[PDB]
């Protein structure tokens, strides 16, 4: 075939002199990546069926009791949830005398580069849910809470991003970090401007970037965390689980028949009939969050928070809305977007009619707010399915 | 210091990056199909009748068939040691390991991956007694791992290795079904599949050294990391030998005859089939062909190639690989003479003998080395200082032409009244230091008669 | 714990899917019809006539020819030697389980085929003396298997057998008759045919290993399952010399001879028949044909094909096959001369008999394995440590020059004056181990008169 092939590393273009003796080592050469959640999530063992993790769930009681008042009558209760592995896969395609060769070390090279995208999709998936399989049991964007960190590092974590924690009486564990973050644990001054984080005379790096401990949590830098106005997490990575079925399976194979199109436009090529040589790549990963609202996003300066409503096709009812601790009035199951609105800034609220905005009609309401938004069914009368989550930055 | 289950990730990526390379010598020991190989005059459809060439294999089994340890050397203030079976003399303990242990045959081996891809591994351990079922349980385990399946860092500053990893694939030859990572103090290893099927088992040691050795094949200092001995003169006329015998094999299939014609007849004045384009031929012997020619015909044809003019080409390609390979002529070329006398066969094996002589050289120090190692694993005290001293000794490489050493061995020692001492008339004849006890021993039950 | 059942047809996959890959290397020993070795310029219905090539069955034969055991020997376990110790003595315990089962002759038909498939396997079972009853019942059975029958996967992690299948065929080799499958501490056989199945005769065993030995054929570490001695090296010469001769045979039929060709003259002066396009001739000697000519009539010819271009290329072909098998000359009748002195056939045979020691030596240690399965069967519990330490003794791979070694020898003990020992001067003569066990019973019946 063709030199220049989109598919098929052919001798080409891109290896331009190889055969000289004067090409050089790669002196501005980066390293590769590695996940965070593999550094920071615990791996369970896992086969490729899946796991089912039990959980207990009853209010078991006793009660305060006289003399010969007889004793009442309790029982406990359970549930589960299941667990299952998805797979992620590629394969690349060199000419037999591309491999025979090996110019620019292609394959050794390529090899690690394939390893590296598996662990960076894997890793987005997990913390951003872009392309995330459908096994993935939620991702680490989706949690309602939200903490800007720019004016000063100290009092966005340790204070105000603690407080949206506990007061839903969740745990602090560690910090991921984004290493763009660097400039703002600088400065971070007291009122005589000196910065919190660092020594007397300024010569070593602020203790976080030490993978030290801000007040009593560790942190985790990485340099591939921030999207959008994320820049890193706080939260306890004791809630999230993962595991691994197998090592990144290579195999090697030059018979096959392979499809450069679609399964409804397909190209057939054999590997044998124009004599190229492929290697196929897969792997398996299970992934389970027990709740997406632990963790608070860490974000640059201050933002609106957006969201989705979905009734369920409920037929009747009313249902209410809370924005951090306050509470709305009652709103009509089909209520419109100028009356939810209306109802959002009823909350008693800092919250002003210039801020809150909303889109959607008799359901599907979209809606935007700088703060934690979150819903009481208890007054709908159907579509017990109806729910509210995070949907995008912006 | 590193967290181990970080290094091991560390080490697979740089022993997977590692095979790619050793991959290109490893195509001319198989003579594995070579893009640079095929003969360029055959047509494409002919091109997979791939001559295949004998030089690379032919060297690298030629020097490492000569080689054999035949036991140690070591000195003392005493001036010498009693021979004294297998132990009392430390080196029958050495020895008495080197059996313990089938290193007779895993070096034969072992040398054999040391030439082709530039070195091989001697990895020391004390045996399993959950696992290792078939060794003498207080013996150290001793064995060699081929640059395939085992990769250590060595240090630029001391020549030191760092640290090594041992990785096995599975039957199928693609997942790591097992990875062992020694540190300078501990062995550890994980062993179902990559660390994820199991958690590793672990063991300390009593080294300040990472308990594996490389053999080198190091042909001058600077080769730091030691080289493949299938050189680039070798691969070079291995190739342009593979490009004439292609292009002489289609010769054959094609134009080893001549292609005969005629002009000046129609292919209706023949009678030739018009769908077809021929005319069957009455084949027979001593037939003459009658044609009317009609236009004034004539016949002609176009000569043969002559295929001696390819086959003393491939005389001058097998001449250059005698020259830069060093074996005898008698090696490659049948037309060579062979040698007719005791000392023509010395003249004739003194370029290749010379050779496996450096490799015995340069071989020994790894041997020797692994076996001080191993010294302080089994014993844990301190090695005594005259093991620095120790040396190896290797089966002469050349072949035992007995008939001329006995005449000479005779000569010489002229029944106890000659030049000689006995022991050294018993080592010029080549017998090993294992077969001197036998002589001993059958000497006294001779002398107890007289 | 692991099924049976599965495990059964779980191996007779993997055992009858390896036994495509063989077939292979099966065709060029038996000289099969390949695909490559058919020559091109023969024409199309003349192709059945094919010419086979005898290079790979020249091969295995050269090696296998020279290789046979002389016995075993086993270190001193306390005090001098064992040697003399004759009949009770560890050495002739293993020399006689090795007569009993006639190893003698079918070890060497292990060695053929470990050479043909690159692996053969060593059974080692207690006799049922309930059948085949030509055994002595106190000797385990030792039976060496081909990999046509005996399947084995060797865990890459340790080098052990984790399981094993022996099925055998009906004599037409249409299907399998009857399966058998060895485990660590149980072996178990099917009785008929796999649509037929009947439930499994079992018995347990005490080894706590398989037991089953695989004899393979290796040259590197990195060769972990084995390897055919027919490389593609000499495989790819002996379907170039098949092309060649082809198309030799081909234009022996066809060119050997000049075509005779008339002009001009037409079919109806010539008075050819003309429903059959031809004329009968006489021509016995010194008849002259006569022709009415005209028209610029005349005769010419093509000329004959030289069969002698074809020889020049099998000529130079066989100075290959020499070189790259590391055959003798005169084996494949290239040489310029016969050998004329008692050390210019060392010089001839040199290539050869080294390469036939290193199949001695890595055979070796398979048969120093099967004899400690035999006595772990045999006598139950630990090894005596000893054994771990044994080497088998082969016969010298070279041609014996008795009239040679012999003015040697006698010069060497110079009537018990000498250099030597006796014994070590019977070793020297090269007698067998077997062989100076007698010997040494007719020196007192000699030394008995003086």
């Amino acid at each position: 075939s063709a030199d220049h092939s989109q598919i098929a590393q052919t001798k080409d273009t891109m290896f331009t002199g190889y055969l000289d003796p004067v090409q050089a080592k790669d002196y501005f050469a980066e390293a590769e990546k590695t996940s965070i959640v593999q550094r920071v999530a615990q791996k369970i063992p896992m086969g490729a069926t899946g796991i089912v993790i039990p959980h207990w769930t009853g209010d078991v009681s006793a009660q305060w009791i006289g003399e010969g008042d007889m004793k009442p009558i309790t029982k406990g209760n359970m549930t589960k949830r299941d667990v299952h592995p998805a797979k992620i896969a590629t394969i690349f395609v060199a000419s037999a005398e591309t491999v025979r060769a090996n110019p620019a070390n292609y394959l050794g090279t390529m090899r690690t580069k394939v390893a590296t995208a598996i662990a960076m999709a894997f890793d987005n998936a997990a913390l951003h849910g872009t392309n995330a399989p459908s096994a993935f049991q939620g991702y680490l964007d989706q949690s309602n809470k939200t903490q800007s960190i720019s004016p000063n590092a100290y009092q966005g974590l340790g204070v105000s991003g603690l407080t949206k924690l506990v007061t839903d009486g969740k745990k602090w564990t560690h910090t991921l970090l984004d290493d763009t973050v660097e400039p703002v644990l600088n400065g971070s001054v007291d009122a005589n401007g000196r910065p919190l984080f660092v020594e007397s005379t300024y010569e070593s790096l602020t203790t976080p970037f030490r993978e030290g401990r801000i007040l009593g949590r560790p942190t985790i830098l990485s340099d591939h965390v921030a999207e959008g106005d994320v820049v890193g997490y706080a939260g306890d990575f004791s809630q999230i689980i993962w595991g691994q079925v197998g090592g990144l399976s290579f195999d090697v194979t030059d018979q096959a028949t392979l499809n450069l199109g679609s399964q409804e436009s397909p190209n057939f090529v054999s590997l044998w009939q124009h004599n190229l040589v492929a290697v196929r790549v897969e792997a398996e990963y299970g992934l389970l969050i027990n709740d997406v609202n632990a963790f608070v996003k860490l974000t640059f300066d201050p933002v609106l928070t957006t969201y989705a409503l979905d009734l369920d096709g409920a037929s009747a009812g009313n249902f209410t809305l809370s924005l951090d601790g306050k509470t709305s009035a009652n709103i009509a199951y089909n209520a419109s977007t100028a009356t939810v609105k209306s109802a959002i800034v009823a909350i008693d609220d800092g919250v002003s009619a210039d801020d809150v905005t909303v889109t959607g009609s008799a359901g599907d309401y979209t809606i935007t707010v700088p703060g934690t938004l979150t819903a009481d069914f208890s007054g709908l009368t159907d579509g017990e399915g109806a729910s509210i989550s995070v949907v995008s930055v912006g | 210091s590193i967290d181990p289950e970080k290094l091991r990730d560390q080490l697979l990526d740089a022993f997977e990056n590692k095979q790619n390379e050793l991959k290109s010598s490893k195509a001319y020991y198989d003579a594995e199909r070579r893009p640079d190989a095929i003969g360029l005059a055959v047509p494409l459809d002919m091109r997979k009748y791939l001559a295949h060439v004998g030089y690379p294999r032919t060297y690298v089994d030629a020097i490492a068939e000569r080689q054999e340890l035949e036991g140690f050397r070591i000195p003392s203030a005493n001036g010498e040691e009693p021979e004294s079976g297998g132990e009392n003399d430390p080196a029958s303990e050495l020895w008495d390991w080197w059996q313990a242990n089938n290193l007779d045959i895993e070096a034969t081996l072992g040398h054999t991956d040391a030439l082709i891809y530039g070195t091989a591994y001697i990895t020391i351990s004390m045996p399993d007694p959950e696992v290792d079922f078939d060794v003498d349980p207080e013996v150290p385990l001793i064995r060699v791992e081929p640059p395939t399946a085992l990769y250590a860092e060595v240090d630029p500053r001391t020549r030191k290795v760092l640290y090594a990893i041992r990785a096995i694939y599975g039957a199928d030859g693609n997942e790591i079904v097992s990875a062992t990572l020694y540190l300078p103090d501990t062995t550890m290893t994980w062993l179902r599949a990559e660390g994820e099927w199991e958690a590793p088992t672990s063991t300390p040691h009593g080294l300040e050294m990472v308990p594996v050795i490389p053999i080198s094949n190091r042909t001058r200092l600077s080769d730091l990391y030691g080289t493949s001995e299938i050189s680039p003169e070798l691969r070079s006329v291995t190739d342009a030998a593979a490009q004439i015998l292609m292009n002489m094999q289609g010769t054959a299939n094609l134009m080893a005859i001549p292609q005969r014609l005629i002009f000046g007849a129609k292919p209706e004045e023949l009678g030739i089939n018009a769908e077809t384009g021929q005319r069957m031929f009455d084949a027979y012997m001593a037939r003459i062909l009658a044609f009317e020619g009609g236009e004034g015909a004539h016949a002609e044809q176009f000569s043969a190639a002559e295929l001696r003019n390819f086959v003393d080409a491939l005389d001058a390609l097998d001449r250059k690989a005698a020259s830069y390979s060093g074996l005898p002529p008698q090696y490659l070329s049948s037309s060579s003479d062979n040698p007719a006398s005791a000392e023509a066969i010395k003249a004739a094996e003194s370029r290749l003998v010379k050779k496996v002589e450096r490799k015995n050289k340069i071989f020994g120090g790894a041997w020797e080395q692994a076996m001080r190692l191993a010294y302080k694993m089994v014993k844990g005290g301190d090695i005594p200082t005259e093991y620095y001293r120790m040396e190896t000794v290797w089966r002469d490489p050349s072949t035992p032409t007995y008939a001329a050493k006995a005449d000479a061995a005779a000569k010489l020692f002229a029944n106890g009244a000659g030049l000689i001492p006995r022991e050294r008339g018993w080592v010029d004849m080549g017998y090993t230091i294992v077969e001197r006890e036998q002589m001993r021993q059958w000497l006294e039950q001779d002398q107890k008669q007289g």
